[PDB]
Parts: structure tokens; C-alpha cells; sequence
RNA sequence: GUGGAACAGUGGUAAUUCCUACGAUUAAGAAACCUGUUUACAGAAGGAUCCCCACCUAUGGGCGGGUUAUCAGAUAUUAUCAGGUGGGAAAUUCGGUGGAACACAGUGGAGCCUUGUCCUCCGGGUUAAUGUCGCUUUUGGCAUUGGCCCCUGCUCCUGAGAGAAGAAAUAUACUGGGGAACCAGUCUUUACCGACCGUUGUUAUCAGAAAUUCACGGAGUUCGGCCUAGGUCGGACUCCGAUGGGAACGGCAACGGUUGUUCCGUUUGACUUGUCGCCCGCUACGGCGUGAGCGUCAAGGUCUGUUGAGUGCAAUCGUAGGACGUCAUUAGUGGCGAACCCGAUACCGAUUACUGCUGCUGUUCCAGC
């Protein structure tokens, strides 16, 4: 057997939420900051999973005809600003 | 810059001349009856020297002597009459209008050459091969089933 | 000192000029080549109006059976098509990352010893206590002990990159060269004190007293003994000794005390196949048949599981027209858009090959007074 047992005692019980975004499409897990470490070096270990840069959430935005702030966005005040 | 050689395959195909024997019209039959056999004395060397002649005696000297400098046969095999030319990039036209004007060989002729796939690249014309011959193979099977 | 022309060195920066159209298939992936048009639906799932026949009620209507017309956003088309294609170095026999989670030396185990010492940088300054020696409220000098104070230049995981040397100089620490910005090596950086670590071997032959602070010769000072017109002896320090590149703890090569050294193993995979175990049915000593189920293990069976280029006997195209730039003309057009090099998983930094632009520096030639 490959793992370490639980004890009601002397163990982390952590609290984890995850939940749905609706129009972006995507699950997004939210999780105290010293905790996410531990989690996130386990999530690409399993074979099937790839971490994403911002350009290439930009383009997950593009493909789902969704929108983005920093370059979508140029109505409002401070995209108009960066952008332009 | 590296030897940049574009690959030619080429097929033989015999036309059935033959006026006093009536003829059948359907798809694969007429496959049949074109890619019916090579001859005996076909090889290499021959198919070399038969295309060698017909540089000379078409193109002439100076033509022959920009084709001649990478022209070789690299696969060819008489069960089948499909050949590979390896030939250079600027002179594959060249190469193409010699294959065309192949009137006979000197020991068998009434045939026809056609000239199917060009690339730079031997590995993707065996592939594309091996598709059109499987394609052969459909259209031979479904004439054959009905 | 200035302006023009030319050359040289360094730093920064860019490279198919851009756009348009075309390049055979019901054998539906053949211009050379790659990718794309798969989160299946017309609120047509008991759909809507309507035809005929029979039934019940009447001011509307509903049910049952049968053939069955019309309708599903531009009354249409189910069988077409789009986009992209080698770069500043892909090169150079360079280096590191995608294994380490912020030093948690990424973790574990074994062996050895000096057995992992919450230790100590040396050094410099202040304060307190003690003891001695000279002035006599008291101060000064020496030695010990205790406490405090003394510098991450910047980004980055790494590799590396570039900034400045007013706390002693004119050349901006030292040394050598460069034509000058400067280069290389040893170094430090809010240092309001400085700091070139130790060991070993080498500098062959001659020369010289000597090639590594061996020793020797001379002069000066201080101390001790014999001794007292101050003569001699010993010890310590300083300076010098003709030579040779040399006497300068200077130059060269190897080894770390850093938080003990060393060894061993992976944290690296996806499909396919084979075995084993788990729930269902038959049978009951281990058995057998299906889940397009899961976990472990093994296999040079595969890796286009491949990247807004992805080949691997190595694709990265041809032509025509238009727009822009440069140069030469006899009527107004013609030529050119170069060179280096082509990766082979990606990234970054450095070096090297060439063109053009830009700033600085140096040189030569020519004048304005």
C-alpha cells in the first residue's frame, strides 16, 4: 500500500471549496495561499495535465467567444489606458 | 543549404491495343486490363539506360548534362512497374518532360509512362503510395464483391 | 575650438519587403508540406394547422380509425473550404532549466570519524572591573576579562548579465598593454578602519654570499657578563652588499576549514499486449464467460502524443499584378530588396560571419579670423 493514514488527532484537516465559473467554462478551486503548494505539485504528477500561461488563457477566452481585460476590454477607463 | 532532391515517382502502363477483341467498360476492369504486367527483361539498369537514350536523343547533351549530375533510380521493382527518380529541384522539370516523351523500351514497346507523385522527400511519396495503392485496392474490391 | 570628407574600434537594433489571385481527384488528404471545419439537437419527444367517416351535445366543441398536403431564422444550397510555412544567429565541440516543493543541502538508507562544538573571523572603537608604574580632586600608559558596534551593489531557480570605483591623486584600487572610449587578471562596493588565506613544489646552467623570509660580511641602536678613559663577547631589531628578468613572504601549478566526508536509488511518462486480485452467472479443490471497470508488474511493440513551421535518404514552393525604398537614364524606363546559414524538443545568456541605421572616441586632409 502507497499511503500515510489519517488520525483525527494530529492531522491537517484543511478546507477546500470548489466551484463552477459559468461563462468562462472552467472549475476554479479556491485554497489558503501556504496550502496551495501542496496541492498544486500533486495536480500535474497525474500524466494527463498541463499547466496554462495567461497568453494561453487569453486564447481559451478567444475559443470559447468569451472576453478578456487586458486586451478585450476597451470601453472601460484602465484597458482603454493600458492597451491604447 | 543541404542537398535539397526532389523524389519523382513513376508508373508503367501498358494501353490495350488490341482493335480485333471486343472491350468491357467499368472502373476496375479497365484497372485491370492497364496495370495488367511488367515484361521480362525490365530492371534498374535498363530503365537507366533506356532514359539515358532518351536524354540524349530528346534533350541533348547539355540538357543531359544538368540532369545527369543526381539522376538516379533509388527504388524500383518489376512486380508492380511503380519507379523512384531522385533528381535535383531546378531540373525536375526536365526530368518530368523526359519521363513524358518515353516512347518504347528497345526490347517491348506500346506503353505509356505517367508521372504521379513529385517531392522533396522519399518518405512522404512512400506514404502517399501506399494510400493510392490502397485506394486501388477499394475500388479493385468493390468491383470484385458486385 | 569648429564644419565637411574618408577610415578604424565598441554598444544597441532589424532581416523570406508587403499585399492579392492561381497551381488535377466520388480514387472525396497528389501545387513541396502541416493544421483546422467532433463538447451530436430545427424548444418537429407523444410538434402545429388541415381531409374523410361514425358518435354525443348545441351558442362554442371533443374523442375513435385511415390515407396523409403545408411549415422548422437570409421561401436556397447536405458532397465545400480556410490559415500558416527557416532565424538573428537555427550556427559555434559552451553552459543551465523543464528532477527538487523559497536552505526543507530535494528526500531516504548504510559505513567511518575529529562522533556534526547553538563555536572563533583575525582585526578596530567605546564602556565597566582588576594589578603595576609616574602626577597627586584626579589624570595618563600597559595587560587580562565581560558586553555592544562593522558592509547580501541590482535581476534571476540555475547558468549568467551589465552598473560605479569623489571614505588618500592628476591616469579615478593594483598590474600590463590599447589610438581612446577602454580590455584582461587580482579585488571591493551605504564598508563613514584595513585586510591579496594556509600548505607543498618549481624559477634549469652560470653569476653572486645567497633562488626563497637557512646562513655569511659591514654600520647603527638597546640589554646582560668580564670590566671601567666606553676594550672585547652573546642575543634582538633596522639598513646595505657590483651578478643575474630577480632578492620582492614576488610569479606559476595542485589541494579547502565553509552548515562533517563518501556511496547508492528515483521524484519521468502515454497507448498496445501478457499475468495477478476485486463485484455478476454456472460449477464448487485451485476453474470458466462478459464488462470496450480499476490497481500493480514486465516487455529495444509504437510515439507525426508534433510545436499559431515540424522534417526525420532531412518539406519550408514556382509564376503574374499592385504598393514602398535605393541606383543609373538618349523620354522614362531598366536593374536590385542583399549577405551568413539552414535547425531537429523548447527556452535563455555568451561568442563568431555580413549589410544598413544610430551615439561616442581616435586619426588624416581642407578653411573662419
Amino acid at each position: 500500500k502507497t499511503t500515510v493514514p489519517f488520525k483525527e488527532s494530529d492531522d491537517p484537516s484543511i478546507p477546500l471549496v470548489i466551484i463552477r465559473r459559468l461563462k468562462t467554462r472552467d472549475w476554479i478551486v479556491v485554497l489558503p495561499w501556504f496550502w496551495l503548494l501542496p496541492l498544486w505539485h500533486l495536480l500535474n504528477r497525474i500524466p494527463r495535465m498541463y499547466h496554462i500561461g495567461l497568453r494561453q488563457f487569453q486564447q481559451i477566452q478567444y475559443e470559447n467567444k468569451q472576453l478578456y481585460f487586458p486586451d478585450d476590454y476597451p470601453f472601460t477607463q484602465l484597458g482603454y489606458i493600458e492597451n491604447s | 543549404v543541404r542537398l535539397k532532391s526532389r523524389y519523382i515517382l513513376f508508373e508503367i502502363i501498358f494501353p490495350p491495343t488490341d482493335t480485333n477483341v471486343e472491350e468491357s467498360v467499368s472502373k476496375a476492369d479497365i484497372l485491370l486490363s492497364h496495370h495488367r504486367a511488367s515484361p521480362a527483361d525490365v530492371s534498374i539498369k535498363s530503365i537507366l539506360q533506356e532514359i539515358r537514350r532518351s536524354l540524349s536523343l530528346n534533350l541533348g547533351d547539355y540538357g543531359s548534362a544538368k540532369c545527369n549530375s543526381l539522376l538516379q533510380l533509388k527504388y524500383f521493382s518489376n512486380k508492380t512497374s511503380t519507379g523512384i527518380i531522385r533528381c535535383h529541384r531546378e531540373d525536375c522539370d526536365l526530368v518530368i518532360m523526359a519521363l513524358m516523351l518515353m516512347s518504347k523500351i528497345g526490347d517491348v514497346d506500346g506503353l505509356i509512362v505517367n508521372p504521379v507523385k513529385v517531392s522533396g522527400t522519399i518518405k512522404k511519396i512512400e506514404q502517399f503510395a501506399m494510400r493510392r495503392n490502397s485506394k486501388i485496392l477499394n475500388i479493385i474490391k468493390c468491383s470484385q464483391s458486385s
